[PDB]
């Protein structure tokens, strides 16, 4: 009665302060609108899903797959097609994090399926880019970062993002063409098609470009880094990681700072220039030392003593020797 | 190797 009025009103303070930043109150807005509880039953599997996303994005992929698990049921229940579908969707993403690799392929497939009966091509394609995430964390998750499960797992990623790449392609959806870019850019480089990964990572670093996206941006160049090192071609590496850490520092992210200060530290230690590692793995000391990665500092003091060893000050390399010596 | 993000559904809330 007053009630399925005050949850439909509830709910919506939960939906606009989580576009908001703010899910961590949404929440709280989403949990009140379910204790007083409407009667509408599509209204009430939206909420679930609402509860289910914000907790998605608030890492709580527990209580996450118990929503989604509500609200697909609740869509078997009302028979709706769509809500079934996109209830499978985040079942699927939730299980792909909690490494339900296989039971992820199975609701990723089922919203794939509906999509496609329901000639649906924006759930069609955003159906593809889970099921291909599945599959390229699938392969990700196997051994150190042999089996041909991985191998096979990968490439089918790669088929499923191209997939997803052409229909967004047709839909115009830029934002959507960068994410399946590097996504594919990634599955490539772990299958050792370098060559393909710096193509899929040029187009990812032109869509954030254009967007403005400044993350996304020094993700690429950082990613196209990686690629070159195993290309062979350090030179082109330093290029792309000196890139990286420049949008770093007005990022004022002092943690990408160092993860590329250490790398761009690292690749000259292949090119002979034991100084732009000293340089970077000293400002790698010094902020992992701000955020307690400070494990790093003996990573750093491993590689910087090496550097030494090929290029004088020993007893300066024994005390960072010495300190590695700590942990 | 840093991904993409993950991209849920959106069930909006219905009148």
């Amino acid at each position: 009665g007053p009630g399925s009025a005050s949850c439909l009103e509830l709910a919506l303070e939960g939906e606009r302060l989580c576009k908001s930043g703010d899910c961590r109150a949404g929440v709280s807005f989403f949990e009140a609108a379910v204790q007083v509880g409407t009667e509408d039953l599509k209204t009430l599997s939206a909420i679930y899903s609402q509860l289910g996303n914000a907790y998605f994005y608030l890492h709580d992929y527990a209580k996450a797959l118990e929503y989604h698990h509500h609200d697909l049921t609740l869509a078997r229940t009302i028979g709706d097609q769509l809500g079934e579908a996109k209830a499978s969707g985040n079942l699927g993403n939730t299980l792909k994090v909690l490494g339900n690799f296989d039971e992820a392929i199975v609701c990723c497939q089922r919203h794939l399926d509906i999509s496609r009966e329901l000639n649906d091509k924006v759930g069609e394609a955003r159906a593809l880019y889970n099921l291909g995430n599945v599959y390229h964390a699938k392969g990700k998750s196997f051994g150190c970062p042999f089996p041909e499960d991985v191998r096979n797992a990968l490439q089918a990623a790669v088929d499923l993002y191209e997939e997803n790449l052409s229909l967004v392609t047709a839909l115009g959806d830029r934002a959507a063409q960068g994410r399946a870019f590097g996504n594919l850019g990634n599955t490539h480089y772990l299958l050792g098609n370098f060559r393909d990964a710096v193509i899929a990572h040029e187009q990812r670093l032109l869509i954030a470009k254009e967007f403005g996206d400044k993350a996304a941006e020094r993700r690429a160049y950082s990613n196209l880094g990686n690629a070159y090192i195993f290309l062979g071609e350090f030179e082109t590496a330093s290029e792309y990681y000196k890139k990286t850490l420049l949008l770093a520092r007005q990022l004022k992210d002092r943690a990408v700072e160092a993860q590329s200060c250490y790398s761009l530290g690292n690749t000259y230690t292949l090119l002979q220039d034991y100084e732009k590692a000293i340089d970077y793995h000293l400002k790698h000391l010094a902020i992992a030392q701000e955020l307690k990665d400070r494990i790093g500092e003996g990573r750093a003091c491993w590689s910087l003593g090496n550097a030494y060893t090929a290029l004088g000050n020993h007893d300066q390399a024994m005390h960072f020797a010495e300190k590695h010596l700590e942990i | 190797p840093d991904s993409e993000p993950d991209v849920n559904e959106v069930r909006a809330l219905p009148q």
